[PDB]
């Protein structure tokens, strides 16, 4: 009736079942263990025997173990119920505000959605950040991929896209956190409780939001399967209630390193660099179901992280092919300061047709990017010469570029704590006016920082006449403030004397608080 | 002047061409070493299954 | 339409399907190369039908070679190219043009796959990326 | 200490350590930290912020100071 672990060998388990092995993918429970273990077939090894991934940690099981089928895969809840939740890879509530309400429990494997029932609409989706809604613009509805190495700045262009687009939008969203830090995941948990997107207690309804987590910590069986998760909230979203969704990914890389960690121990002869002989078609098993149908529709925003910068890596190579915008972020872009630091000609997305966008949108989007590369290729003769041979059509369009190139820069409203700027919403008219101005020479007076983390062209002339005010302020201050004023400057023990010394306890004590925690509990 | 940069940025297309040539000898060797090592290492992990 | 089949192998189809799918798309093509008439095959990311039958051979536990290839990848693009004729008048005279399509990562012409398919193809259709976004485009280098 | 090194952070970023011999700024702020006041320390490791008290009130007594070479 039941199986019992054979073997045990990391995160993957052999199950031995005397009698009707389970289905591949179907969800096993292993009694007796000090936490719920969950483990997934993955194969049948052939001899009565499952080879299975845990979806917690296998310290602790022994050879003998019973191990109870399900008879499904791993069923989650979905529903409004779980909207202002936290959930776990197997769908249990990790925010302790006690059990999640179902709707309905849903199994989180299931086919992709047809070729018959694709949506083939394009309408952009506007974002407020202008370096994306010019030259790589988002489509209201399909896969959106944000690319870049460790550092560039995923998860702060991730958390400026809720606030700029779930923050006030008609349906709900689902944030997958697949296998990222759980310091940011808290953060994000906490910044849309003060946002009011999770509200908790008897206002959960109101919530707009659901999020399903897999941080790093957890074993790869478990971060394997939390995309998984956290898309089937967002296709019950889309398949039943008929409703347009947000689906957010931190770093759908983590779903195949983690299918990579075990795949050595399933049996599997390794691929290229050294992930599994099964990358592309495990991507694509995930990919493909989040898509808009007739029903519904699923915006996804994915971050990719590359792996040392390098774009040529098989997993995010792959992931290329799957998304309708790719906005690529570059190191050398953020070594500069310019944030979000987005290479603007290596985004591309398909919303960058002249009969998607108009042509007033795309000849300023090709006209940018025709000066940027221009300049990419003099900035080759310039750190070596350095612009007195540039024929001044030259110079011009290394200082149009230059221009350019701040004026993509934009402070992020989550930001406000890296950079010491309130953030900036651009809309997308003020975008296409700006960069037309910077194109044709409309602003080619203005100071060269006077377009870096600004708004619109409009606040790059408030800024370059704030600071033609503040040089020419400087002399104000110097043949005097050094003496003679009115004493809120005072002497030097009076600043002391305020001190409130705290007392410090010269020893630390804490051999009698161990013995104090012997006696609670 | 001008004749005399030209007989230096002659003298440095050779030493950009003399550099350039020692490069494509080392990425050349660099080329063949990394794939020796990923097949190396792809024949390990099946060899270390069969 | 009125001219065009369309082999869709996706994502999220089987590996052995997206093996296949440039193989059945040929047969298709090679109907009208065989009744005197003129195909077009293209093959679509043909890089990607090599990764697909990558996966099969390392599951089957055969031995690989150069980026965990098979030995036999260079008789997989080379048996489906070589099927791309001008026939003879004897035999209708018909003619199958393929264009197959191959990614490269970073301009790598040097890549395994990519070198199998420059070998057995007649031309190449360089497009280079610094073209594309100069405004050349089509960015053919 | 914390309270040492945005004194000296101060000398650099506010201009005073500028008229400096580029060799010897190592030497230089081994006097800016010894030769400053002992209580300037004091208020800005409490306050945690160099306040408008303190900001002029410091870089005034950053005037007091024997540089070497200068
Ligand atoms: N838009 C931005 N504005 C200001 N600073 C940024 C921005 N994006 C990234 N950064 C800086 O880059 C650091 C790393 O960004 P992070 O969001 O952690 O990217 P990743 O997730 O790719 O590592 C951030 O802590 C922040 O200091
Ligand atoms: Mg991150």
């Amino acid at each position: 009736d039941a199986g019992y672990v054979s073997q045990v060998i990391g995160p993957v388990v052999d199950v031995r079942f005397d009698g009707e092995l389970p289905s591949i993918l179907s969800s096993l429970e292993v009694e007796g263990h000090s936490v719920r273990l969950v483990l997934e077939v993955a194969q049948h090894m052939g001899d009565n025997t499952v080879r299975c991934i845990a979806m917690d940690s296998t310290d602790g099981l022994v050879r003998g173990q019973k191990v109870v089928d399900t008879g499904s895969p791993i069923k989650v809840p979905v529903g409004r119920g779980t909207l202002g939740r936290i959930m776990n890879v197997i769908g249990e509530p990790v925010d302790e505000q006690g059990p999640i309400d179902a709707a309905d429990i849903w199994s989180i494997h299931r086919e992709a959605p047809e070729f018959t029932e694709q949506s083939t609409e394009q309408e952009i989706l506007v974002t407020g950040i202008k370096v994306v809604d010019l030259l790589a613009p988002y489509q209201r509805g399909g896969k959106i991929g944000l690319f870049g190495g460790a550092g560039v700045g995923k998860t702060v262009l991730i958390m400026e896209l809720i606030n700029n687009v779930a923050k006030a939008h008609g349906g709900f969203s689902v944030f997958a956190g697949v296998g990222e830090r759980t310091r940011e995941g808290n953060d994000l948990y906490r910044e849309m409780i003060e946002s009011g997107v999770i509200k908790l207690g008897a206002e959960r309804g109101n919530s707009k939001c659901t999020l399903v987590y897999g941080q790093m910590n957890e074993p790869p069986g478990a971060r394997a399967r939390v995309a998984l998760t956290g898309l089937t909230v967002a296709e019950y979203f889309r398949d039943i209630e008929g409703q347009d969704v947000l689906l957010f990914v931190d770093n759908i890389f983590r779903f195949t390193q983690a299918n990579s960690e075990v795949s050595a121990l399933l049996g599997r002869i390794p691929s290229a660099v050294g992930y599994q002989p099964t990358l592309a078609t495990d991507l694509g098993g995930l990919q493909e179901r989040i898509t808009t149908t007739t029903k519904g529709s699923i915006t996804s925003v994915q971050a990719v992280y590359v792996p040392a910068d390098d774009l040529t890596d098989p997993a995010p190579a792959t992931t290329f092919a799957h998304l309708d915008a790719t906005t690529v972020l570059s190191r050398s872009i953020a070594e500069l300061g310019i944030y979000p630091a987005v290479d603007p000609l290596d985004s591309t997305s398909r919303m960058l047709n002249p009969n998607v966008i108009g042509a007033e949108h795309y000849n300023v989007a090709r006209g940018v990017q025709k000066v940027l590369q221009d300049y990419k290729n003099l900035q080759d003769i310039i750190a070596i010469l350095g612009m007195d041979e540039l024929s001044e059509e030259d110079k011009l369009t290394v200082a149009r570029a230059r221009k350019i190139q701040r004026f993509l820069s934009q402070p992020f409203q989550v930001a406000e704590v890296f950079t010491g700027t309130p953030g900036k919403y651009v809309d997308l008219a003020d975008t296409i006016s700006g960069f037309q101005g910077v194109l044709t020479g409309k602003y080619d007076d203005l100071p060269e920082m006077a377009f870096y983390m600004v708004g619109d062209i409009k606040e790059v002339k408030e800024k370059a006449d704030k600071m033609a005010k503040d040089i020419a302020s400087r002399k104000e201050a110097d043949n005097k403030k050094v003496s003679e004023e009115l004493k809120d400057i005072p002497s030097l023990d009076k600043l002391v004397s305020e001190i409130k010394e705290v007392v410090i306890e010269e020893d630390d004590g804490l051999e009698e608080d161990f013995k104090a925690e012997a006696l609670s509990s | 002047e001008h004749a005399s940069r030209m007989s230096a940025m002659e003298n440095s297309t050779k030493s950009a061409g003399e550099m350039l040539g020692k490069l494509t000898l080392d990425y050349n060797r660099k080329r063949q070493a990394t794939i020796t090592t990923e097949l190396i290492e792809i024949i390990a992990g099946a060899s270390a299954l069969m | 339409m009125r001219y065009t089949i369309m082999v869709s192998a996706t994502a999220s189809d089987a590996a052995p399907l997206q093996f296949l799918a440039p193989y059945s798309g040929c047969a298709m093509a090679e109907y009208f190369r065989d009744t005197g008439k003129h195909g077009l095959i293209i093959y679509d990311d043909l890089s990607k039908q090599s990764v697909a039958y990558r996966q099969m051979s390392l599951l089957l536990r055969r031995p690989p070679g150069r980026e965990a290839f098979p030995g036999d990848v260079f008789y997989l693009h080379s048996r489906l190219l070589e099927r791309a004729a001008k026939l003879s008048k004897e035999l209708g005279g018909g003619s199958l043009t393929a264009f197959p399509v191959i990614e490269t990562q970073a301009g790598d012409v040097s890549a395994y796959i990519a070198t199998n398919v420059i070998s057995i193809t007649d031309g190449q259709i360089f497009l280079e990326t610094e073209l594309f976004y100069k405004g050349i485009r089509p960015a053919l280098n | 200490p914390i309270e040492r090194q945005t004194v000296a952070v101060y000398a650099a970023t506010k201009g005073f350590l500028d008229k400096v011999r580029v060799q010897d700024i190592v030497a230089a702020e081994e006097a800016v930290i010894s030769q400053v006041n002992p209580a300037v320390f004091k208020i800005l490791k409490a306050n945690g912020k160099i306040t408008p008290a303190l900001d002029a009130h410091l870089k005034a007594e950053l005037r007091k100071v024997k540089l070497p070479g200068a």
